[PDB]
């Protein structure tokens, strides 16, 4: 069963890149002011 | 444009180090899961020169040696790491050399396949096709950062 | 006068290789100073005969002598046939031999069965059965039956089984006549195939002996035995042949064979042949306390007429 | 060219000790000299022949064999099994596909020659013979995988044969396909790995944002 | 006195399919014998023919050595089976032989193997039970060694063997291992394996006590029947309702054991609709004057379901 | 079946694509912890 596997991983890939995002508008809004 | 690449090194560091592990994790299970006495020698080029063992130690060292390069600025380190790097480029130079002739053996024996899952041969062919070519992306990538790494340390003495 | 020819040859010792087997036609009762014996294989001469004409013993004008061939091994399980010629007093006598031939050539096995004594003399109508086993297939197999006297037979019934272990067999029925069953008359049955080397015959006589009556005493119910059921024992003895049906009843109404039991004759103290059988009956408690009577009637060979004999058990 | 492929040309592969078998490569009738490389058991033997002609087979006989001609690849594997028992079930083929053929047979060891052969399928008679001879089954279907055995007579003993499974396939098992399940078995390492990072990037963040 | 050795031949006749009787007469004729000495016996496999009244024909004398000669009669059936008959000449006091048998080919007769169970009467009153495995058919009797295994415990005992050369030029081995008698009741399993080096594997035998539920028989005697005043008295022991079929039937006259040719069992029946029972009949014939000599019959069985000391009675008294 | 086999090797860039990006990020703040002490 390929497809469980590819879907619980594109699960994982989102709410990395939504966590990565979170984090980089973190570190944007800490490093442009100072 | 010298100010663009004294803040991203260590990534160009780290970078080799990922390759290098990948390449090992990759010839690891080649090692051991696979009877290769039922496969071809021009088939498993890749693995009768040793590739994923000398490219997987030099690469490892020269992302460790540029890491450490980095978070130590000695005057010894430096003019060492270069020569770490070089000799990088000349084993991902010849492992793409490699990868490009093992790539075009995998199409001459699956020219001689009418499916993938026709019997052990093209599946494992077919397999190590995969490895070859998700294993030639990291060459080109981890080439690509040690050659810029090599020009940003030459433009320095320059 | 009629000399006896006759033709006994030697055979297989187990204990010696044996590769010679030899060949002995005896002229009994011959006229004095005569005869002379040539040998024949397949109607063609031979002259390698080697002949030992021995005096035997002699009785006033008739006297005896024999001839003794020697043949090898290889000349007799070839089947050719082997004939004595003999030459008493101008008249030419003859007596031929060969190798019995193979009785189940491809693994075929045959039965020729007897007619039962129900079908012979209460019935009327004996039947004979020739049963044919393990056959690869039905097909180019014919069934033969032979007479003794007359030409006329009967017409046969035959029929065809696959079984589970995949094999096929063939039985035929003939119906046969009983007065002349009754007098001895023999049966044959010859089995054909293409390719069979040759027909499988079996042949059938009634049962030679001396005929003996058979006696029979029946007996109560046990005195002990005051449980649910009740056994009723028939005891048959001293009868021969080994052919013999036994019937039970149930106040002139006939008890089905599946409800009671005979045993396997055994033969007794000799010399001349005697068997003894056991017949049981078990009945239930109720059945038996109906104020009814049971009979144990045999049917045999040896028996007068009507060849019928009644044992009548009752509590009354 | 192709791949090469290796035939007996005693095709039954099933044997007992005694018995001739000889092994060719991609197949012609000529024993060639020194043009062939033959494996058995994952070791290369000194047999350079295209014909390898087995004269009395051995237990160790009985393993794997790839022939690989010259300018060719290498071979399908065939296996041998050499046994010794009073009666022994033959075969052509241990798996075969749809629509194909195999043949048994029923042979006994070392002049103990059988007669009256009764064929069973899971238990169930299907075909007497009373020499023992092929058992051709064409146009194979998945009503033909079952268990096989045979009895027979030696000269009037009855004797049993052991029970030989034959499975008949759509398509063949290609016994290497855990192989394709490492890269998602990479994955969720690498996603782990990513994770393990965030977790300490986010508490340097938060112990910084204290600091401010 | 010296000892004259005679010829002995067997010669026989052949079958025909154009004849009805089927039969094979066989002939023994013995050359140079001494008058009133000499006495022919016949045998097929080892066992005696008794019921088949031979006939004795002379020949001729000459002066004080004579000839004679017996004949047999046998069935085709008889003769097809591939038998070996014998006829043995006794004159005074030595035994000469003859043998014969059909012509065959060299076909190597396969061997067989039968493992017996021991008695009920040695299992459960004399105490001493013994398994035998019997080997036949065997060409020679060197290079064959039979083995005993058990499956529960391990120490065997001496198991004896004894080797038989047979008329028909065979060898038969039996051996015998002798057992306790607790082991067999409580069921465990022996086996014998016989090997030779010519075998590709051993034939293997193996044994136990049979399975299923056990019923005590019940026994009832009969007194001879009141139709029968002749000169002989049939007494009847009937015997049923019992599993498994071993059972031992021996009777006594006046606490005396009766030899076991001078009575007969029959073989046992199944009956009761699947339920495993059995039934045999037990049957001894004497004569008046035992009869009515004021003895008292006992018929005595020994079954393994039977209470201890598992054995069972019934008196035949014709005072009562 | 072969799709699958396709998907594995977006599945390994996207992978890379993520240890890669998050590791700039992680010697970032790693940086900023070691500026602002
Ligand atoms: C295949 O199975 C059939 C039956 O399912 C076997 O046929 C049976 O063979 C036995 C042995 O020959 C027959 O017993 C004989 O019966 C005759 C006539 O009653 C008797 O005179 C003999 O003394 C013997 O008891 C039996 O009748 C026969 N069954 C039938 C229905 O005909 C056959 O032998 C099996 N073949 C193989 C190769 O296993
Ligand atoms: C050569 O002659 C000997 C002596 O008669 C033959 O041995 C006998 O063979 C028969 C058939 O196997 C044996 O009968 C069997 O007996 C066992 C034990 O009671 C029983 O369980 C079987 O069901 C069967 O009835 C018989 O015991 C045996 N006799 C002796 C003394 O061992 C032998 O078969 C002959 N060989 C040839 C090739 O004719
Ligand atoms: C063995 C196969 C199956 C996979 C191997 C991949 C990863 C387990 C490895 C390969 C290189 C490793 C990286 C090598 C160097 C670094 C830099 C390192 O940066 C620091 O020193 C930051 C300060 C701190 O350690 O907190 C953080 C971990 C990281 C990303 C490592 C994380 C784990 C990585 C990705
Ligand atoms: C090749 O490998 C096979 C394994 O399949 C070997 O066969 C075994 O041999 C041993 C004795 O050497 C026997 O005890 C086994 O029963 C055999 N196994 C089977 C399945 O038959 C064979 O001997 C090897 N041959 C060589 C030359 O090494
Ligand atoms: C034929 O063989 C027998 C037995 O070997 C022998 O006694 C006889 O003399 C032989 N016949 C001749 C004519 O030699
Ligand atoms: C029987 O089978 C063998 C091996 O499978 C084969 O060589 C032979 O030609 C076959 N014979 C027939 C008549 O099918
Ligand atoms: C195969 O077996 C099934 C069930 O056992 C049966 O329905 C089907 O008809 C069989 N196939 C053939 C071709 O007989
Ligand atoms: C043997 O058979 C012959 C031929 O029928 C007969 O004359 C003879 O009386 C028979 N012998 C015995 C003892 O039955
Ligand atoms: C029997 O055993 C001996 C040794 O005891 C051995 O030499 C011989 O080969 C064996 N076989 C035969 C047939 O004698």
């Amino acid at each position: 069963l390929c497809y469980i596997l590819d879907a619980i991983l594109f699960l994982y890939g989102i709410v990395l890149t939504l966590l990565y995002c979170r984090l980089k508008i973190q570190v944007r809004k800490a490093d442009i002011a100072s | 444009w010298q100010s663009f690449l004294k803040k991203e090194l260590e990534f160009l560091g780290v970078t080799q180090v990922l390759v290098g592990l990948i390449c090992l994790c990759f010839g690891t299970v080649v090692c051991s899961t696979l009877q290769t006495s039922d496969f071809d020698d021009e088939v498993l080029l890749l693995y009768r020169a040793g590739y994923p063992f000398w490219g997987a130690v030099l690469f490892v060292l020269s992302g460790f040696l540029s890491i450490m390069s980095e978070r130590k600025n000695t005057l010894y380190l430096v003019r060492g790491s270069l020569g770490a790097n070089i000799v990088s480029s000349i084993a991902a130079g010849l492992g793409i050399a490699i990868l490009i002739l093992n790539l075009s053996n995998n199409s001459a024996y699956m020219n001689y396949c009418k499916d993938i899952t026709e019997d052990d041969g093209c599946f494992v062919t077919s397999f190590i096709t995969e490895l070859v070519l998700m294993l030639l992306f990291l060459t080109i990538l981890a080439f690509c950062s040690a050659v810029l790494l090599i020009i940003y340390r030459i433009g320095q003495e320059f | 006068t009629k000399p006896t020819v006759d033709l006994l040859h030697s055979s297989c010792d187990p204990n010696a290789f044996h590769s010679t087997i030899q060949l002995y036609c005896f002229v009994y009762g011959h006229i004095q100073n005569d005869v002379s014996i040539h040998w024949l294989m397949d109607d063609r001469k031979i002259y390698e005969t080697h002949a030992q004409n021995v005096l035997i013993k002699e009785e006033g004008k008739l006297a005896s002598t024999y001839s003794r061939l020697n043949i090898t091994q290889q000349q007799w399980m070839s089947e050719s046939t082997f004939t004595c010629k003999v030459t008493s007093q101008g008249e030419n006598y003859w007596a031929h031999t060969r190798r019995c031939s193979d009785d189940e050539p491809r693994g075929v096995i045959t039965y020729l069965i007897p007619p039962s004594p129900l079908d012979l003399y209460e019935n009327g109508t004996p039947k004979l059965t020739c049963l044919v086993l393990d056959l690869e297939s039905e097909e180019n197999i014919t069934v033969t039956w032979v007479r003794e006297r007359k030409k006329s037979i009967g017409s046969a019934s035959q029929r065809s089984t696959k079984h589970h272990n995949a094999t096929t067999s063939i039985t035929s029925i003939l119906p046969v006549d009983a007065k002349d069953w009754i007098e001895g008359e023999g049966y044959q049955c010859r089995v054909d195939h293409p390719h069979f080397p040759k027909p499988i015959v079996r042949s059938i006589t009634k049962a030679p002996g001396k005929r003996s009556a058979p006696e029979v005493y029946v007996f109560l119910p046990p005195e002990e035995e005051e449980k649910d059921k009740r056994t009723l024992t028939c005891l048959i003895q001293n009868f021969f042949p080994e052919d013999i049906s036994v019937q039970w009843l149930q106040d002139s109404k006939l008890i089905p064979k599946s409800q009671h039991s005979t045993t396997t004759p055994l033969k007794y103290n000799g010399s001349n042949q005697r068997f003894f059988i056991f017949s049981r009956l078990e009945v239930t408690k109720a059945l038996w306390t109906q104020t009814k009577q049971f009979t144990c009637r045999v049917i045999h060979e040896a028996l007068r007429e009507p060849r019928k004999l009644e044992r009548t058990i009752s509590k009354s | 060219t192709q791949k090469s492929v290796v035939s007996l040309d005693p095709p039954w592969i099933r044997i007992l000790t005694g018995d001739k078998v000889t092994l060719i490569c991609n197949g012609n009738n000529s024993s060639q000299m020194n043009s062939t490389k033959w494996i058995h058991n994952d070791s290369i033997s000194n047999v350079k022949s295209s014909h390898w002609v087995i004269v009395s087979a051995t237990i160790q006989d009985s393993g794997k064999y790839i022939c690989q001609k010259q300018g060719f690849y290498k071979s399908k594997p065939v296996y041998l099994n050499v046994m010794q028992e009073w009666l022994l079930l033959q075969s052509s083929a241990d798996v075969v596909l749809d629509n194909g053929s195999f043949d048994i047979r029923c042979r006994s060891w070392k002049k103990w020659k059988v007669h009256k052969v009764i064929y069973y399928k899971d238990d169930i008679a299907f075909k007497y013979s009373y020499d023992s001879n092929n058992i051709s089954i064409r146009k194979a279907t998945f009503n033909d995988s079952g268990s096989y055995h045979c009895t027979g007579y030696l000269n009037k003993v009855e004797c049993k044969s052991d029970k030989f499974s034959i499975a008949v396939v759509k398509d063949y098992t290609i016994e290497y396909r855990w192989l394709q399940l490492i890269f998602p078995s990479l994955a969720v390492i690498l996603f782990a790995v990513d994770t393990g990072l965030w977790f300490s990037t986010h508490k340097q963040f938060e112990s910084i944002l204290k600091i401010q």
